[PDB]
RNA sequence: GGGAGACUGGAAUUCCUGGUGUAGCGGUGGAAUGCGCAGAUAUCAGGAGGAACACCGGUGGCGAAGGCGGGUCUCUGGGCAGUAACUGACGCUGAGGAGCGAAAGCGUGGGGAGCGAACAGGAUUAGAUACCCUGGUAGUCCACGCCGUAAACGGUGGGUACUAGGUGUGGGUUUCCUUGGGAUCCGUGCCGUAGCUAACGCAUUAAGUACCCCGCCUGGGGAGUACGGCCGCAAGG
């Protein structure tokens, strides 16, 4: 998870957003643990 | 690698040159 | 002497010095001042403070004659557009409309060299 | 063009005309006129124009310049032969009345293609048409300078005049020396270019074959005696011990046309470089 | 560089067999109109570069094949040589 | 596809950013604009990397393999636990 | 033969009336040389995007000629070579 | 922009350089060919525009 | 954007003409050589000409390598997939040789807008024959021909079977959804273990595991120089 203060040529697949909000982190980690879980669901 | 070669090479064609530019003309009237 | 309601105004700002001229609809300009003519000289003339000054100074000259309201047409990059603008609309005239006329060639003439400095 | 071999010193660097896209090797027996040569010599018998003297004879080949005539008559080119008078080759037409004529057979003239005169004419290259009716923007050779007065613009090999923007009574016309000049719309043009392009790099290799064109030796005037020309010989080679001057004292200066003539119709002379 | 019944004749006429495709003279047959058609072209565009090396590739080509049918059997090879009218 | 909309995406507040010493120069192909002194970020590009990112994550998971998170900072670690204490799957608070 | 669709923009100070005998005479030269099937479409009286000429509207057309490379070429060049012609754009519909 | 196409994917449309509309819907306010990556296309219906935008401009259906 | 030939158009710079129009314009970290008061700079209309075709335009496409993108028309080379029909070893390399071959330069006839070798001056410096500024001859452009030189770099030759893979991109086909994913073969990317190396780094597009072929080397300068020979109008290789 970039910010303004991230590189692009090490990082290769940005996803853009913040970090420093608590409430933004907690939105994306729920966001990604909903992209795994239906991820899994396929198998 | 480095460019100390390269420049060596550099300066011997440059100097090579000049001397062909500075014969030229006595080439010339030798070849004629 | 004549009389003109409105017209357009045209803001040639380089990185040396902004010309602004103030003309009729049709092409005819009627009045027009810069930085050198104001005072400023050399690089002087690259500053927004004299940009402002030969747009007000325009802008007088104008309505001397009668203009009231121009339409800004402003040139290539270069420092003190913006302040020309505000000039303009604070010695007594209407902005009416901006346009940005910038001539943009398509790789057209080469340019010079760059610069080594 | 065909360059000689170096066999002898004549022919160090000698080229000569390729002779291609001609197909009879003799004129028309009917449109040949006779003429003698003068040697540069007026009426008065007096050598007036210098550096002409004795060549080869040669016919008149006459051609009509023109082509007022024959307006919706077509006609179809015969022969492409040689014109020693001209400096491009020149074409027979055979017109479909039954007469025959003389071109100077503008480039990529073939044989068999047909031409036809008139103002309802197509824009190709061999055929006449008025200004008034050819487009602005073409290339046109030796198409006039008054109505009915026959061409006199653009008639040598590889040249050509660029018709410009026309407008009212006149069309602008860029001759091959770069004047911009005006022409009544009234006149009769040629569309195309004067073929022969290859002409004017043929190396004559020896005076022998300007000689035969009929040219004499020319006489520098630095070799001269003070009561001959005006730069006098003195002891040495000499620059000309004055200005260049012409060998009546007339120093290199415009020259041209007397002051305030009717050329109203000029609008930009040509550049020196 | 050849239609669908140009070709199909040539292949009709050069072929060993019917619906024959691929065989030596028929290939050979091919390569030898294919370079025609771009001796042709080049001829009209004598400054292509790109057109002369596919020429000189396809001639590399029927050179292999001829040699191939000349190891193989040189009475195929003559016969094929006089009736296309090559060397 | 899309999953999350930009309306939520903004609500959440995840376009701020640091200072201006505290700022990427490599970073042009992502900044927008610059309000308040904070560098705000694209919308279109990250909502097609979001999609890009799901196909790559199932590709992983297709193939086999799960995802591992990490963390330090003393204010979301009890979060990260319980995510995964929920979702089976690694953490480090 | 080959399709080709030909857009002319002609003269806008002449009438919608004389477009299409004039586009009929034009392409005889075709319908004699090669024959082919003729689509004209006239949408004429519309505004141009910048001055062509020193004209500010102009009169469109589409015409398709199933017909040959040199035929189709023949007739451009006649409209260009034409007076009341202003522009003209030949395409390939088939593949290009 | 982030979708398939509209030519790729709904494969009931053609690029056609009369249509007036479709491609101002397309080029920028100030008359300029909008990026791949702000249009969402394929390449090929990506250079087919770019080539209608062009046959507009110079038959004078755009203002360039 | 594979090449060749032909036609055609826009932006932009330069010049000229017809209007408006003043005492500055160009230029630099500051200053003038330059353009003006004979009407400079600047704006509207018209005309002349030549290079290149903004935006689409990119870790994207093609070509054997150079290299190639305004639009239209004629010809043509190369490559991919599917059907899988046809001859059935005809497969790969290649000493000499032949062809193509970045830019620069020369001859012929043109054109030359801008840029710009040399050349003139303005400015700094103790000295500027340069970096900066002002004009500009060859050159950059067209057709016929020439020398065969580049960091012609992927500094990595062409061909064949194999080596966890992960993941964007261009193309042609299939099973599962019914717009989304898996499989299929080639190119183009970036990481990565096994393996290779002195390390950098390569790592299915090898610099790894194996083989056929051509060219090069046995220390740096001398010297890629002299001699003789070959190509070449000349430079030059
Ligand atoms: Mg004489
Ligand atoms: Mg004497
Ligand atoms: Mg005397
Ligand atoms: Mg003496
Ligand atoms: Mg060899
Ligand atoms: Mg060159
Ligand atoms: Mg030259
Ligand atoms: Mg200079
Ligand atoms: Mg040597």
């Amino acid at each position: 998870i970039l910010d303004t203060n991230c590189d692009p040529d090490v990082v290769d697949y940005p996803i853009p957003g913040n970090d420093d909000a608590i409430r933004s982190a907690a939105l994306l980690t729920k966001v990604i643990a909903s992209a795994v879980a239906e991820g899994l669901q396929a198998r | 690698g480095s460019v100390i070669k390269k420049r060596r090479k550099r300066m011997s064609k440059k100097k090579h040159r000049k001397l062909l530019r500075r014969t030229r003309v006595q080439r010339r009237k030798l070849g004629k | 002497k004549k009389n003109v309601p409105h017209g357009a105004a045209h803001i040639k700002s380089t990185f040396n010095n902004t010309i602004v001229s103030i003309t009729d609809p049709q092409g005819n300009v009627i009045a027009w001042a810069s930085s050198g003519h104001v005072g400023f000289k050399g690089s002087r003339k690259s500053t927004p403070f004299a940009a402002q000054l030969a747009a007000e100074n325009a802008a007088r000259k104008a309505q001397e004659h009668g203009v009231k309201k121009v339409d800004v047409f402003v040139k290539g990059p270069g420092s003190g557009r913006e302040t020309a603008i505000r000039s303009l609309q604070a010695a007594g005239l209407e902005v009416g409309t901006i346009s940005d006329v910038t001539p943009q060639p398509h790789n057209g003439c080469r340019p010079p060299k760059r610069r080594r400095v | 063009i065909r360059k000689y071999k170096p066999t002898t010193p004549g022919r160090r660097g000698a080229s000569v005309s390729d002779f291609a896209e001609i197909t009879r090797s003799t004129p028309e027996k009917s449109l040949v006129r006779p003429l003698h040569g003068k040697g540069g010599r007026n009426a008065h018998g007096r050598i007036t124009t210098r550096h002409k003297g004795g060549g080869h004879k040669r016919a008149y080949r006459v051609i009509d310049f023109r082509r007022h005539d024959k307006d919706g008559v077509n006609a179809k080119v015969a022969h492409i032969e040689y014109d020693p008078n001209r400096t491009a080759n020149i074409a027979l037409l055979h017109y479909l009345d039954g007469e025959k004529r003389y071109i100077i057979a503008p480039q990529g003239l073939k044989q068999g293609d047909v031409i036809e005169s008139g103002a309802n004419a197509d824009i190709k290259p061999g055929n006449n048409l008025p200004l008034r009716n050819i487009p602005a923007g073409t290339v046109i050779h030796a198409v006039e300078l008054r109505p009915g007065g026959g061409a006199k613009l653009a008639r040598s090999a590889g040249v050509s005049i660029q018709l410009l923007g026309k407008e009212g009574t006149y069309a602008a016309l860029r001759m091959p020396s770069g004047e911009i000049r005006r022409v009544d719309v009234r006149c009769r043009a040629t569309v195309g270019e004067v073929g022969n392009a290859e002409q004017s790099n043929i190396n004559w290799g020896k005076a022998g074959r300007m000689r035969w064109k009929g040219k004499r030796p020319t006489v520098r005037g630095v070799v001269m005696n003070p009561v001959d020309h005006p730069h006098g010989g003195g002891e040495g080679k000499t620059s000309g011990g004055r200005h260049p001057v012409s060998p009546w004292g007339k120093p290199e200066g415009r020259t041209r046309k007397p002051n305030k003539p009717s050329d109203k119709l000029i609008v930009r002379r040509r550049r020196t470089g | 560089a050849l239609t669908a019944e140009q070709k199909k004749e040539i292949l009709g006429q050069y072929g060993l067999h019917d619906t024959d495709t691929g065989s030596p003279e028929a290939q050979v047959a091919l390569l030898t109109k294919r370079i025609q058609d771009l001796t042709e072209h080049l001829k009209v565009h004598k400054h292509d570069h790109h057109s002369r090396r596919g020429l000189l590739l396809l001639v590399g080509r029927r050179r292999r094949l001829l040699k191939y049918v000349a190891q193989v059997d040189v009475a195929r090879y003559r016969s094929l040589i006089e009736r296309l009218g090559l060397r | 596809m899309a999953v999350v909309t930009m309306k939520q995406l903004l609500d959440s507040g995840a376009h701020f950013g640091h200072q201006t010493r505290r700022w990427n120069p490599k970073m042009k192909r992502f900044i927008f604009t610059d309000r308040n002194g904070i560098y705000i970020i694209d919308l279109q590009q990250t909502l097609t990397y979001i999609d890009k990112a799901y196909e790559f994550v199932k590709e992983t998971v297709a193939h086999g393999g799960t995802v591992l998170f990490v963390g330090t900072k003393k204010q979301a670690q009890e979060s990260i636990a319980e995510e995964a204490t929920r979702v089976g799957m690694p953490y480090v608070n | 033969m080959r399709p080709y669709e030909i857009m002319v923009i002609l003269d806008p100070t002449l009438d919608e009336r004389t477009v299409a005998p004039s586009l009929e005479t034009f392409l005889n030269v075709i319908r004699k040389d090669g024959g082919t099937v003729d689509k004209v479409d006239i949408w004429g009286r519309r505004r141009l995007a910048y001055e062509i000429a020193k004209h500010a509207e102009g009169i469109y057309a589409v015409i398709d000629v199933k017909a040959e490379p040199a035929t189709v070429s023949e007739l451009d060049r006649q409209l260009n070579l034409n007076e009341s012609v202003l522009r003209t754009k030949v395409l390939r519909t088939d593949k290009h | 922009k982030t979708r398939k196409c509209v030519f790729c994917s709904k494969k009931g449309q053609t690029i056609d350089y009369k249509d007036t509309a479709l491609l101002r819907t397309y080029i920028s306010e100030r008359g300029k060919i909008r990026a791949r990556r702000v249009t969402g296309n394929c390449v090929q219906h990506q250079r087919d525009i770019a080539v209608a935008v062009k046959n507009a401009r110079e038959v004078a259906l755009l203002p360039f």
